[PDB]
């Protein structure tokens, strides 16, 4: 069903409220844009190792993300692009946790560890080629509610 | 072994005296550099029920709390609903780490019965209300780091980290 | 094939600038990285492969493994000087390119301004770039296949807009070298060198003690041996513009900002240059 | 026939070229250069297109309508364009070599593969197809190379073996040395078989690192390193230009094909790339 | 109506005495289908202290334990020192998540002391010698098993997914 | 069964990471991962790779830890943390080369180990140049990528 | 002269009861200062069968056995079952060596049949099991060097130095 | 089955006394296919005493013994002074594998026993002179290789190669 529409307006809500920065907000406009045509071209897991990479999971941006899960106040704290990875990061593993492609139970004591998070990442490769297939038109929409709302910089 | 205690932020008034002493040393590992409060320690897995304000040994991993560590005991006054431990200090889940560790601790958790009369079904909650907070950096945040509003000048954003940086999980039983 | 390897120091030596010196030092760093296992009776047997004189002299008794790294240290030293002395610059082929070229952007209707300039001090230009890296750890800006060192021309247009916003604020440069809503309205190719005095590269040395350090109880030099470009020689490269009005700023700013570094270690008085000769070709 | 006229012609790189595809999460490289299906080095017809036309447009400015009717009106397109640009095939590329065992030794010599030659010939006979207009000089010496397919040539030079980007050890055989300068030079030309001469021309691209700097630390910024891909100099690339009948395509191949001889291709025009020159080999082979 | 026993995969000999109903109750949760084993359930924040197993509570984010869903109670006069527990049964780390929950349960679970004499410690453990692992599956898994013999071919798919599926950080001291 | 790329640098990086138990160890294999394939590109494989082998300080017991994490996993390395870095990027090569079928550990073990079989280790490798600069930087930028995600700065 | 023995550690021990004199003279090449266990030897090409421990000379150079160095003799009745090797101290290897000996080495290895009958399917055997641990501290340390234990309070040092080095090749057939 | 034998390549002479069948069989899997000899294994851990040659294990990985791979059982005269071995060939370490293997490989290899009274020492050699060459490429190839003397031709490439492809590490004592 189209309430995939919904669950992009849920995460871009969560999203655009935990970058208070405006800065951060344009960014993670600029990585809507662009990380959905490189899923579509590259393939899934590249486009995951790279924006895992840039987005310095170190132990307290994991934090503010599994916080961001629950608390509708949670912030991104970091650079501008370094929040914007993590945002788009957050967007990616929130569609994951609802349409139960992974437990958010697995999932947290992943964010946590560094022991289990490369796990997290070898479940994340089991399951690619579902994945790519699903989040194509959730990602469609975040990058059209980004190009919507957020103003271009 | 130099024990550091642990207390976190509720929104009960189970706040303000849960050590005799407020330092007992000179000592701390939770910092406040206008930066806010550094080395948040995490513990999952455990809930608040904030009448009477004490993790539930909870088995949930998305279940968290997050407060203090101060440097302290349990009074010699609350030590049999206590569980002692001594841990390299490293083995914790520090917020925003500046420095090097002692490696080596004493903490006793705010510990409460592992409620076998009840289903313990959790409920998540978070930080508004800015009095919620302000009436609270009174309770033990004077008491704990006489460097509030002695030292700190720019406390409003202390305020809005205390808001922003701290959410836990409740029972409502 | 091996033989290529064990035969690559005479190549160096007889085919002095007329071998490929990137792809030279590539395959000598595979000897260098594997000296102990090339001096173990695999000197191919010749007589003038640098690699038996390893064979000749004694450094150690006491440990085969303290001989083996100190003629290692020694080879390194001679393939810093063998690389200095025979690779010499013949700049005809870049006199002939610069001409050609400067005829080309004559036809396409451009401004010239071809500039000489020379270096004064040991020059670093691509002090992190792989040429040597392999077996010195510094670098040097080369470029293959006019197997030469060279400035890049991002390198000398970032430093000219540098100065420019300097002393002219940080509009009339984006007014001159743009942003990212104009195309910039000069033009710099990369500079060449086009002759020397004796040499083109030269060995050099840098020891940090302390750098990195706590205290004296852990102070240790480590002597880091490397090439660097050697002084009197002299590059040049072409600036072309086809607006009138960014004339004026490029002329002034190119002999004032030479005399401060133009590569790298400027601090320490390394990559200063000279302004040679300049010159202005206008078209129409 | 279906095209007035057939004009193909070589890009040979005066200064390093960059015709990027942008950024990729594939690609190590920040700034790449465009490919091919097959992985070569490559100029798209649209970049081509552009640039000349762009060009065109600025040198020829009483001749605008001709470029609009050849070409494509740029905006407001009531009309399809007469034109047609193929796309830059890669002819040669220079590689640098280490040979011992040759007289005259050389920095580096052209490379190409038995598959590009392929595609030029594949070009060739197409535009004779549908142009009434044959080019079987260019289609003789390239089916002599080909013939020899499947074996690593030499066609200016005796070089028994060489090591090619200092990573790939080739032995070569000479050709018949009636065939002649195609390159029309003195450095030689070597026709590798495909599963080698990938790598081979795949590691003859230049990649520079380039850097923003802290104006008041004076230091790198951070996140301000990346790499570019240029090919370099004297690089040699095959296209056709190919024009229906019409009378602005006759005066665009008879007097602005003639006085066109320089362009700048791609990206980094500022920092001197993109310098190209077109050899016709109508005019001279 | 229901409380459940949950014991772990260890490697010492402290197994069978540490569950002593078979089932009691209808039918198994972690239970095989030749397909390999489901329904087993990861306790994170606690360790293990090798001597004679049980629960050492911890504020290791990623110490966890790895053990088997069965009904009935253990040994009738015992779970005082237990981690006694009635859950809402959906806030589980289960593995093999092939059908659905009660939505409410209870368990006991093993615990010694904090017992701090030193620091906190304990290490990854995979276990293996699949001797002793083969003899963990006839000793108190084909025990629980009481289909064991009545639909038990494969004993080699336990076998196969013990010894790679169920880990821990015992305290190895 | 056949493991892509990213899966290869998956398993590899992951026998890796465990084994460095400083940190440092870690920070410096980031800065390995990280520009050890631009250096491949401009210099080659083999000589950036005996270049490894040479930064690595084998000619210790640093060697028989190296082979032992192919295997054990229980193994750690032990050096500084210059020269650990260096001996885990070259783990991840010979992970690689023995993975993908290119050329055989007990080979590549005894190569590593001796001066004799060194030599004609080189020669093997400018045999099997192709096969290996076809595709080993694609593995090497996941490498790098897991790098720069799973460890951070100085 | 001076002989030394050579006893692989396995997971089990049948190898303890092998010499006649504990220490031999002042000479013991594997060295245990409070820092970790120095010259060490590892044999490539070779292997060992858990059961009725002794070596098992296979072929390929991977297969590799790692055991320390002790100063002793064969029991009196081998060498015409082991394989008695003199080397001179440089034709052998050693792995993390403390020092260097003077060249006067018979050692006197263990050795079984190489049962040319069944597929030497040798196994990748690492060492776990602090259990299986602690015993054969005393069975290979201070059967040899007792002065650790005595004062040496590294307790963990010694233990620590087996568990990541000696994965020794096994067949387990 | 099939088991196979292997011999080294000496400068000395005691070769004929043991070596019996040349195929038994059909086809090899050691072959000249005008590409070089192929699938020559190769020992790691042996020294070459070869005035009247057998081998002598060393303690070195860098000490190799390289030879051919003869199938057929030696003079039906021995087995108790050869180390007779049947490694499943996917643990056999050779050189240039183009081919599969019979998925055991029973070798026969001539053995010395070691008797430690020296030390021993290991000389590595490169060999030379096209007669010493000859007289061991079709004298005792030949008793083995019969499916040349057709088609090898050249019989340089083989004479060419075992001059720069075999060595070993001598002893000479």
């Amino acid at each position: 069903y189209e309430e995939d529409y919904k669950l992009a307006l849920e995460a871009f809500k969560k999203v655009f409220n935990a970058l208070t920065h405006y800065g951060a907000k344009q960014a993670f406009r600029s990585r809507a844009r662009d990380l959905v045509e490189e899923i579509y071209n590259s393939g899934f897991i590249p486009t995951f190792f790279y924006i895992i990479s840039k987005a310095e999971l170190n132990s307290d941006s994991l934090d503010s993300l599994i916080s961001l899960f629950s608390s509708d106040n949670a912030i991104l704290r970091g650079s501008d692009e370094n929040v914007s990875y993590s945002a788009y990061l957050f967007i990616i593993l929130y569609y994951l946790i609802k349409r139960g492609i992974i437990e958010q139970k697995f999932l947290i004591q992943a964010l946590r560890c560094e022991k289990t998070r490369l796990d997290l990442i070898d479940k994340l490769y089991n399951l690619a080629p579902i994945i790519s297939a699903k989040i194509r038109t959730y990602l469609l929409a975040i990058k059209r509610l980004s190009e919507a709302l957020i103003e271009a910089r | 072994s130099t024990q550091r205690e642990y207390v976190f932020i509720p929104i009960t008034n189970s706040i303000t005296i849960d050590v005799k002493i407020t330092i007992g040393g000179s000592d701390h590992i939770t910092n406040i550099d206008e930066r806010g409060i550094h080395n948040v320690l995490v513990i999952t897995g455990y809930a608040v029920d904030e009448k009477n304000g004490r993790l539930v040994p909870t088995l949930d991993p998305c279940d968290y709390v997050k407060g203090i560590l101060v440097a302290g005991t349990p009074q010699q006054a609350q030590s049999n609903d206590f569980l002692t431990l001594k841990l390299p200090a490293n083995k914790l889940y520090l917020i925003r780490k500046k420095g090097n560790i002692s490696d080596d601790l004493k903490i006793y958790i705010p510990y409460s019965s592992p409620d076998a009369r009840n289903s313990m079904k959790t409920k998540p909650v978070s930080i508004s209300d800015d009095t919620i907070v302000n009436n609270i950096i009174k309770e033990v945040f004077d008491k704990i780091y006489n460097i509030t509003q002695k030292e700190k000048v720019k406390i409003e954003k202390v305020k809005e980290d205390i808001k922003e940086l701290f959410s836990y999980y409740a029972l409502e039983q | 094939a091996i033989d290529f390897l064990v035969n690559i120091l005479e190549l160096i030596k007889e085919k002095q600038c007329n071998i490929n010196l990137f792809s030279a030092i590539s395959l000598t760093s595979i000897v260098y990285n594997n000296f102990g296992e090339f001096l173990s009776n695999n000197q191919s047997y010749s007589t003038n492969n640098p690699l038996l004189k390893y064979h000749i002299i004694i450094l150690n008794d006491k440990n085969k493994t303290k001989d083996v790294e100190e003629k290692r240290n020694i080879f390194k030293r001679e393939v810093a000087e063998l690389i200095s002395r025979n690779f010499k610059l013949d700049g005809e082929k870049v006199r002939n390119y610069f001409d050609s070229l400067k005829e080309v952007l004559k036809s396409l209707k451009y401004t010239i301004v071809d500039v000489e300039i020379t270096t004064r001090t040991r020059a670093l230009i691509g002090v992190s770039t792989s040429l040597g890296k392999l077996i010195f750890g510094s670098g040097i800006s080369f470029d293959p296949y006019m197997n030469l060192p060279y400035i890049p021309a991002s390198e000398i247009k970032g430093i000219v807009r540098s100065y420019i916003e300097g002393k002219l604020g940080e509009q009339e440069a984006e007014e001159i070298f743009g942003n990212e809503e104009r195309e910039g309205n000069v033009n710099f190719t990369d500079a060449y060198p086009t002759r020397s005095k004796d040499f083109l590269f030269v060995p050099d040395v840098i020891t940090p003690h302390y750098n990195g350090k706590k205290s004296e109880a852990d102070a240790e030099p480590r002597p880091v041996i490397h090439l660097t470009i050697a002084p009197k020689v002299t590059f040049r490269f072409l600036i072309y513009y086809k607006r009138e009005d960014v004339g004026k700023p490029i002329c002034d700013s190119m002999p004032i900002i030479l005399i401060r570094g133009l590569g790298a270690r400027s601090s320490v008085g390394y990559s200063l240059f000279e302004l040679r000769k300049i010159e202005v070709i206008k078209a129409a | 026939p279906y095209y007035a006229f057939a004009e193909p012609f070589f890009i040979h790189a005066i200064t390093h070229l960059h015709v990027g595809s942008g950024s990729s999460v594939e690609e190590e490289i920040a700034l790449p250069f465009q490919r091919d299906e097959l992985g070569y080095p490559t100029i798209y017809a649209s970049s081509l297109k552009g640039a000349i036309k762009s060009f065109l447009l600025k040198e020829f400015p009483d001749k605008r309508d001709v470029i609009y009717k050849v070409l494509g009106e740029d905006e407001n397109p009531e009309e399809a364009s007469l034109g047609t640009f193929l796309d830059a095939i890669l002819f040669a590329i220079p590689s640098r070599i280490i040979e011992i065992d040759s007289a005259k030794p050389y920095v580096w010599v052209y490379v190409t593969t038995y598959e590009l030659l392929k595609k030029v010939k594949l070009y060739l006979d197409s535009i004779s197809q549908l142009s009434n207009a044959s080019f079987s000089n260019l289609k003789n010496k390239i089916d002599t190379i080909l013939a020899k397919e499947g074996k690593n040539i030499t066609l200016d030079s005796d070089l028994k073996s060489a090591i090619l980007n200092e990573d790939f050890y080739v032995e070569l055989e000479a050709l018949n040395n009636k065939i002649p300068s195609i390159i029309n030079a003195g450095v030689p030309l070597l026709v590798l078989e495909d599963s080698i001469g990938r790598e081979v021309i795949n590691r003859s691209l230049i990649r520079v690192r380039r850097i923003r700097i802290d104006r008041d630390k004076k230091v790198v910024e951070t996140g301000g390193l990346w790499s570019e891909e240029y090919v370099p100099m004297k690089t040699i690339f095959f296209s056709v230009l190919l024009g229906k009948e019409s009378k602005e395509s006759a005066i665009f191949a008879s007097c602005i094909l003639r006085n066109l001889r320089y362009v700048i291709l791609g990206g980094k025009e500022t920092i001197g790339k993109g310098i190209v020159e077109l050899r016709w080999v109508k005019d001279v082979i």
